């Protein structure tokens, strides 16, 4: 599989790279995904446990006040960071296989993104 | 009796703006 | 100016008073309507100047329910002559400060100012009383502010437990409820208000007591402001029984409260009302409460302990009360709260809205302010029979139980009962 | 609370939504300076209205009249001078500003969802600066005026069958002339007030959801009022536009022209080299790369499609080129192609640039292609790049 | 023909409505013949005559205050020193606190049982309690007792055990209590807003200290700090009510011999080591409380400064209040007008807190989320009004109402006792009523605008705010309201 | 174990420390360039 | 004073015609008083009990309706009509002398109109 | 919250509790404080450890049993047989309720 870091060297130094810009602000890759993108993003946060939603708020938070402050995290602290640990991939797949049941069944989708 | 002060201490300032924006020396 | 550590420099020092001032003495004056006025003269520069009238929760029944709570709510509000905005401002030009209190067998309304304004606390007092307007805008106000008052109470366990425990304990007036439910407050107006206060706000049933002030000059400004009352022929304050109850109610979750509590005198009866307020000191969340009212009276132990844990704890308060019943008690712990009940009551003496409070309230109730040494003297003779015989007779008589929180683990109201 | 009394008069209907629009917006705190483009842009339109309701007062639309009026202006107004390389240099600003402003939103994808309608505003907003400059600078009616309204005009011919109805239509007669030049300028009065209404509902619609922020991520949990944070950050960007602006004017006042238009407009020779303003050479790039006269014209519409396509893609739930490598580089190379492209367009039609401008034209097109595949394989980097 | 004005449900009740008004036009002029709306300054120097407060300074400097009334039946008695938590160190930070905790925990003649037997035979009463630069403890006793409250209070100052276990017991009470501070948000708001105003200065440490410090506790570093602080130039010896000042001088002469005498004194402590007042915030976000807490503040006056007299009618002049008081709307404070009218607090409260070379200046708000906004602008407001406008009804209810709380808390021996040693520690004298009133008086509205101009205008700020306070404006709109631009 | 923000809840800190990266403080009680 | 309609006939005339336009809608004249117009009506009205506003509210809302229709009351249901029975002048007087005793002891209004 | 409306239900479930002691005075209709620590997990530990086969019936009107037995029996005789547990005994002792 070419995308499979353990294979492919390109997607091992492109995986790397993500994870030091990640590290840098002490945000996971799920951080990135925000509810205001798709609403089935919005959905799957809805469903997770608070302390889960808590956690990655907190993150944004720190994350944000570092950008607005032009400096990253201390290396100590950038050390015992996990930016491909996840917690929403799994909850935002089980929302599109609903979905996608609902669309297959001729129903109406539980909720609709207003129009801009 | 601080009002009558800021009428005056405003008059003041509209009156050097006037002779700020319109300089009228080769009037005087 | 100069610094607060030197001396200020033109000021006129009034004479020092002298160590030793002679105590005063109480006057009463009775007005043909039957009201009674009272003051005595106090060294200290302030005054208190209240009105306290024998109406309360006992003269709700049966259409009245919650006219007591919301008179008090609704003390000191605009009148016949003066607005509530004139009404604030004159007391605060004084520097005054304004209290009611509504019991069920008596209210109060009191200013506390400097001894120098006393003309002034007493036109305003008799008129908010005399002269209420009870303007339809004004009560609806202190109605929305009697619901969150009402509602706060389940965050005070002792005072939620002690008024339930009152209307499961008694047959009568006094089971009217302090706190109306909110059912029985939609129906109260303004034109109920004025009905209630008519019909009880009588020159007889009203005493003026005055604490610091010199009787000629109170007599000389309340006099033409009460002589107009009509003479209402005294009437009788309806009885009450006392029966047994279980007040239960299941909130669960977690922190479980309880009181169980027993029949004691009233105020009349003069000697064992000193034995209930002596054994209230000896057992002295987990302690002991008393609410004597003029012919009966409760005694009780509160408690929370945990909501498991509720079964021994109603065992280990029943307990007590049968260890002091039987005479388990020695000299030194009678001594002990013997010496207490003596200098609580000195010590609640030290205080001028508490002096002057227990003029009226004296006077209201015997007619007359007797001389705390009687008091003295009756803590001053109780042996350990006295004490042993009274609680004796006391966990005979029928019990109020009343359990607040998690009551599922709560033993029933018979097993409580047996202990006993 | 209940608002029986008057509080702050920020709060009163009187300026309560110019309040909340204004004064106490919740913005993200780690704005950068790239973030301050867009007050730049709404700046440089007031400049251009005011300084042309001004100059419309001294020029005359006549083919007579219309190069000695605005001779008059520079020699005979006081600070006519001024004013006409104010209005001048300041449509090159505009531009310079409008295209840092698209670059940026590109580099953060500020048009993805949520935000499809406020990119979907800004090409259009571009088409209508497009059209505004042009037809402004056949006003002076010098030589670079007329061969350049004559082939714009020409364009609507690429259609079969009523291409040329449409271009003598366009034209009032049969060659550009003074039906032509007066009807550019009623258009070119019109059309910036025009400009206003779309830039407030570009305004509007950002607003619905909030700006985007360098990180690209939800930002609801550091936002702050944008008076006085992001006002006194935006007058850091003014002044500094201003000396940008202040060199170019008393300075450098004719570096970003062509001294052809100050030749009266002779409609027997055209010059040996005719070339459109500096910000319109990347899309003379495009024409002039299509051998084909109806393909040129495509071509050009095809650049607006693209780019109204693409908030609509199919893309992967990042944004910020901070956390996507592969984007970011694709970036970077074409910010280079569009610099290419508008040298391109300065240079004669020969070899080598005529390969130059094919090549580059094909480059800028597949920016636009690559980008959906690249959300498409990117959406499972997540599922690939396991802890 | 029409219906009579009766018939109709409506017209009826229009005209009961209409006879209601109509008796409230005209009032009754036997009720409204004395009270008066309008504040009126009054001299009354013949009422406030008090009893002689006899003040001793024995020969080690230990000075004995008593206050005489033999009419009264009870008395209080006890020992006011001139130390707290400010006059520690870092390390020692929390001493003082645990002290009072220990200072009941028996004597060489008296175990635990044998000091609580003692005087709770006798219905007394001990208490203690320790600020950041005072700590006192007294007992109130019968009249009879003195002489026995007396010799109990100096046997614990000076002959207290300190014993091993009861150190380590102690050491865990204090430490459950530091991990249960919560249920008094206005003592956690108040500490919070003293370690960010007084940063790095001994008034901006906490009572308790940190929890390391309460670890290392140990019967010598007790011992040493009684040694350092309790000394006889630092204590001063309160009585009031049924006391006799020779009786109280020969005792403290017989009772208080063993003192430290070490030469440490206030005034060098507090000029080494002074306090500064540092403009900055600390914003405690918990959007799961259900009310926000904040308190803004100004550096305010010393004691000794005569600007604190008139900070004092300035904090009356902003008034306190909460949603049981029934008049809120009628009252001469403004803020506490627009507070009670609009519903935009729960309770609001003017403080003037003062120390031995500075002080603080500010109001303390609880509020729900959505009322934040409007109550801050109505705070800021009225405060930097001050400095603008002043009334002289406002000025001169707020100094009648200022005469009138001084004397009206002054009930009962145990307060009596509190302000003989509190001002004999802070003053170094009793200030007269007399003069005090004078002082009060000499505050008009030239003198409160001066001083507003000199403490609140264009002044830095110190907020410690609580609770859901997303919507509380930061320190920027804090800082630009404490001026007006249109003056 | 207590979280950070419970810990700064419950112990008031006298000596805090301000981000240095963009701005160095003066001393404290230094009086304020206003 | 002139405004007498006893003592001066030309006020007999004016209130003739006042009632003779207000019958014909089955109006009272104090239901022309709008509490949009000014706070003090607004308040006036507030402390009226609620079956005064009811009635008020109902006239209204007839009247609306005959002028929307180009109709007037029956001759009917205008003998039965009362134009000028008061129900908000005697409380809107109260409310007008409690602001003048709030402005003259120095008091923050109890209500302001909001600025348009 | 809408029980109260009905007085027959309040009162049929409140002499219940009032009445007994032990299960049988466990309320059906739990307040509103069990109600906020009730979670999936614990509705789950919940039936595990009660619904077993041994306290189990199904039962069926209008169909014959050998098609019933073949669609049944492949997915309800993997239950694990646990002894059946004793019912929890409940004693009635009287009592009174009340309420204003
Ligand atoms: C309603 C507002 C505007 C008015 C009344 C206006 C009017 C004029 C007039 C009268 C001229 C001819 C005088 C001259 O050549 O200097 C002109 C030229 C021009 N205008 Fe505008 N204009 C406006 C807005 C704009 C805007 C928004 C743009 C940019 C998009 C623009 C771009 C130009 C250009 C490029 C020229 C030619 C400059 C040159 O002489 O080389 N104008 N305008
Ligand atoms: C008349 C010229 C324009 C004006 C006055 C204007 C004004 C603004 C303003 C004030 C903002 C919000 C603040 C900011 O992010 O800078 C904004 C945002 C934006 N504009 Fe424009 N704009 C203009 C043209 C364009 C164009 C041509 C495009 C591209 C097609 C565009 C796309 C955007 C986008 C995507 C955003 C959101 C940026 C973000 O929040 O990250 N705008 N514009
Ligand atoms: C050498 O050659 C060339 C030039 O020359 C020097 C140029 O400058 C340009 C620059 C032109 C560009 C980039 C495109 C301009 C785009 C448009 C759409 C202009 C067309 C608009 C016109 C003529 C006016 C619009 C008319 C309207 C709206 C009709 C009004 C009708 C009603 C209101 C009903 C190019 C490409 C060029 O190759
Ligand atoms: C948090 O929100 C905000 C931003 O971030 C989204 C901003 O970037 C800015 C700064 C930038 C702005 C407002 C650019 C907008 C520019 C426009 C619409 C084009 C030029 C504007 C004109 C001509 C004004 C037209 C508006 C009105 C009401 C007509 C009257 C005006 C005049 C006569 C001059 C502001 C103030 C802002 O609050
Ligand atoms: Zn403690």
């Amino acid at each position: 599989r070419l995308v499979d870091p353990r294979k492919n060297f390109l997607a091992r130094m492109h995986m790397k790279s993500v994870s030091n810009r990640l590290r840098r602000y002490g945000l996971r890759y799920d951080d990135l995904y925000d509810p205001l993108y798709d609403l089935d993003i919005k959905e799957a946060l809805n469903r997770l446990p608070r302390e889960i939603v808590d956690a990655r708020n907190q993150r944004l938070m720190r994350a944000m006040d570092l950008s607005m402050k032009h400096e990253y995290l201390p290396d100590n602290l950038q050390a015992v960071q996990t930016p491909f640990r996840s917690y929403l991939q799994d909850m935002l797949a089980l929302v599109k296989r609903e979905r996608a049941e609902r669309e297959a069944l001729g129903a109406l989708p539980l909720y609709q993104r207003t129009i801009p | 009796t601080i009002d009558i002060q800021a009428a005056a201490g405003w008059g003041i300032a509209a009156a050097a703006g006037a002779i700020w924006v319109v300089q009228p020396f080769g009037w005087i | 100016l100069t610094s607060l550590d030197m001396p200020l420099q033109g000021v006129s020092l009034p004479p020092p008073l002298a160590d030793k001032v002679e105590p005063s003495k109480l006057q009463i004056t009775t007005l043909p309507n039957g009201l009674k006025i009272a003051s005595e003269t106090t060294p200290n520069p302030a005054a208190s100047i209240g009105l306290y009238v024998d109406c309360g929760s006992i003269y709700e029944a049966p259409y009245f329910h919650g006219a007591t709570h919301l008179l008090e709510r609704m003390a000191f509000k605009s009148t016949l002559n003066r607005t509530h905005f004139r009404l604030v401002r004159e007391i605060e030009a004084i520097g005054g400060n304004t209290s009611a209190s509504a019991s069920r067998e008596q209210m109060s309304y009191t200013i506390d100012a400097l001894k120098t304004y006393v003309p002034e606390m007493v036109e305003v007092l008799i008129d908010s009383v005399r002269n209420p307007a009870f303007l339809d805008w004004e009560v609806n106000e202190e109605l929305r502010k009697m619901k969150v008052e009402i509602a706060e109470l389940a965050k005070n366990p002792m005072g939620f437990l002690l008024e339930a425990i009152h209307s499961a304990g008694y047959s009568g007036p006094l089971a009217s409820p302090l706190y109306a439910p909110e059912s029985a407050l939609d129906r109260l107006n303004g034109e109920l208000l004025e009905e209630f206060m008519t019909e009880n706000f009588t020159a007889a049933r009203m005493v003026l007591a005055a604490s610091g002030v010199e009787h000629e000059e109170l007599l000389k400004v309340a006099e033409p402001l009460t002589s107009d009352l009509p003479n209402v022929p005294p009437q009788l304050a309806p009885k009450s029984q006392y029966v047994g109850g279980d007040f239960r109610q299941h909130t669960g979750g977690e922190a479980t409260h309880f009181a169980v509590a027993f029949e004691v005198p009233g105020w009349n009866n003069e000697k064992e009302a000193v034995t209930a307020t002596v054994l209230q000191m000896l057992m002295g969340s987990c302690t002991a409460f008393t609410s004597i009212f003029n012919d009966t009276g409760l005694f009780g132990i509160y408690g929370c302990s945990s909501p498991q844990f509720a079964a021994k704890a109603i065992e280990l308060a029943a307990k007590e009360l049968k260890d002091v019943a039987g005479g388990k008690v020695n000299q030194a712990h009678l001594d002990r709260a013997k010496a207490a009940t003596k200098s609580a009551v000195l010590m609640n003496l030290e205080s001028r809205m508490i002096a002057a409070e227990d003029i009226g309230r004296q006077i209201l109730t015997y007619g007359e302010r007797k001389p705390v040494d009687q008091f003295l003297k009756s803590v001053d003779q109780l042996t350990l029979k006295d004490i042993a015989d009274f609680t004796s007779k006391v966990i005979s008589k029928p019990l109020t139980m009343g359990s607040f929180g998690d009551v599922l683990a709560v033993p029933s109201y018979d097993t409580i009962s047996s202990k006993f | 609370t209940i608002r029986n009394q008057r509080f702050s008069l920020l709060k009163q209907p009187i300026s309560s939504t110019l309040n909340q629009h204004l004064v106490d917006y919740p913005t993200p705190s780690n704005l950068s300076y790239w973030w301050g483009f867009g007050s730049l842009a709404g700046i440089c339109l007031v400049i251009q209205i005011v300084t042309g309701v001004f100059l419309a007062m001294h020029y005359t639309p006549h083919v007579d009249l219309a190069f000695n009026s605005v001779e008059h202006i520079m020699r005979d107004v006081e600070g006519g001078w001024l004013l006409r390389y104010m209005h001048a240099n300041g449509a090159s600003m505009f531009f310079i500003v409008v295209y840092l402003h698209i670059f940026r939103g590109l580099y953060y994808a500020s048009y993805s969802s949520p935000r499809e309608f406020v990119w979907c505003l800004g090409v259009v907003i571009f088409l209508l600066m497009i059209v505004t400059a042009f037809i402004g600078y056949v006003l002076p009616w010098g030589q670079m005026s007329f061969w350049g309204a004559t082939v714009i005009t020409s364009l609507a011919s690429a259609i079969p069958v009523v291409g040329d109805t449409i271009v003598t239509w366009l034209w009032g007669g049969f060659s550009v002339d003074n039906a032509t030049l007066n009807r550019f300028f009623s258009l070119h009065y019109l059309l910036p007030f025009i400009l206003v209404g779309a830039s407030l509902l570009h305004l509007a619609a950002l607003h619905q959801y909030g700006s985007n922020n360098p990180l690209g991520v939800h930002s609801e949990m550091d936002k702050i009022a944008f008076y006085p944070y992001f006002y006194v950050k935006d007058l850091v960007g003014w002044v500094a536009f201003a000396i940008f602006f202040s060199i170019w004017i008393f300075y450098a006042p004719n570096v970003l022209g062509h001294p052809d238009n100050y030749i009266p407009a002779n409609p027997m020779s055209t010059p040996p080299h005719i070339v459109p303003e500096w910000y319109f050479l990347p899309i003379y790039a495009i024409l002039r790369s299509i051998p084909d006269k109806a393909g040129g014209v495509a071509a050009i519409a095809l650049v607006f499609i693209c780019l109204l396509a693409l908030p609509f893609f199919k893309s992967m739930y990042v944004r910020s080129s901070s956390f996507r490598p592969i984007y970011q580089g694709m970036f970077w190379l074409l910010l280079a192609d569009c610099l290419l492209l508008g040298w391109i367009g300065c240079q004669p039609v020969e070899a080598p640039f005529v390969t130059i401008g094919q090549i580059s034209s094909l480059v800028f097109f597949l920016f636009f292609a690559i980008t959906p595949i690249l959300g498409r394989v990117g959406r499972g980097i997540p599922n690939s790049y396991t802890d | 023909s029409p219906p009579p004005p009766h018939l109709m449900p409506y017209d009826h009740a229009a005209e009961i409505i209409k006879n209601k008004i109509k008796k409230l036009e005209n009032p009754d002029k036997r009720f409204l013949k004395y009270a008066s709306p309008h504040p009126i300054l009054a001299s009354h120097n013949h009422i406030l005559s008090a009893p002689e407060t006899r003040v001793t300074t024995l020969p080690n400097g230990l000075r004995v205050a008593t206050e005489s009334n033999l009419s009264a039946k009870t008395a209080t008695v006890g020992v006011w020193i001139d130390a707290g938590s400010r006059f520690e160190s870092d390390e020692t930070n929390g001493t003082a606190h645990f002290l009072e905790h220990m200072i009941f925990k028996g004597t060489d003649r008296r175990t635990v049982r044998a000091l609580e037997e003692e005087i709770e035979d006798i219905g007394g009463h001990l208490n203690a309690y320790t600020s950041r630069e005072q700590t006192t403890y007294y007992a109130k006793v019968l009249d009879s007792n003195v002489n026995q409250a007396l010799d109990v209070l100096a046997d614990i100052l000076q002959n207290s055990k300190f014993e091993e276990q009861r150190i380590n017991r102690e050491r865990d009470v204090i430490l459950r209590e530091m991990q249960e501070v919560e249920g008094q948000t206005d003592e956690v708001v108040l500490d919070h807003l003293h370690a960010t105003a007084f940063q790095y200065t001994p008034l901006g440490r906490t009572i308790l200290g940190p929890a390391q410090n309460v670890k290392s506790i140990t019967r010598e570093d007790l011992q040493n700090y009684i040694k350092t602080h309790y000394t006889a130039s630092r204590m001063v010896i309160a009585a009031a009510g049924a006391v006799k000042h020779e009786e109280v001088v020969e005792q403290v002469k017989k009772l208080f011999t063993k003192l430290s005498s070490d030469p440490t004194t206030t005034s060098q402590l507090v000029a080494n080591e002074p306090a500064s007042f540092t403009g900055s915030e600390v914003r405690m976000i918990d959007d799961d409380l259900p009310l926000a807490q904040f308190a803004v503040a100004f550096e305010g006056a010393s004691w000794t400064d005569p600007d604190s007299v008139a900070l004092m009618v300035m904090q009356t002049m902003l008034g306190s209040w909460n949603k049981n008081v029934g008049g809120g709307k009628h009252v001469g404070s403004d803020l506490t007008q627009r507070v009670a009218i609009n519903e935009i607090a729960e309770s609001i409260m003017a403080f003037n807190t003062n120390y031995k070379d500075t002080g603080l200046f500010g109001v303390y708000a609880v509020a729900k989320a959505d009322c934040l906004d409007d109550l801050s602008y109505a705070i800021m407001y009225e405060v930097t009004k001050l400095a603008y406008r002043v009334s002289d009804a406002d000025v001169t209810r707020a100094r009648n109402q200022l005469k009138s709380s001084l004397l009206l808390h002054m009930d009962g021996t145990s307060p009596i006792a509190e302000d003989i040693g509190r001002q004999l520690l802070t003053y170094g004298r009793r200030i007269p009523t007399a003069e005090l009133f004078a002082r009060i008086d000499a505050v008009d509205a030239s003198t409160v605008k001066r001083v507003a101009n000199k403490y609140i205008y264009d002044k830095d700020i110190a907020i410690s705010a609580i609770g859901p306070i997303q919507d509380l404006p930061d320190y920027n709109k804090f800082r630009r309201r404490t001026y007006w631009n249109r003056y | 174990e207590v979280p950070a923000t419970v810990e700064a809840v419950k112990t008031p800190n006298s000596k805090i420390v301000y981000d240095d990266h963009n701005h160095e403080r003066y001393p404290p009680g230094d009086p304020s360039k206003r």
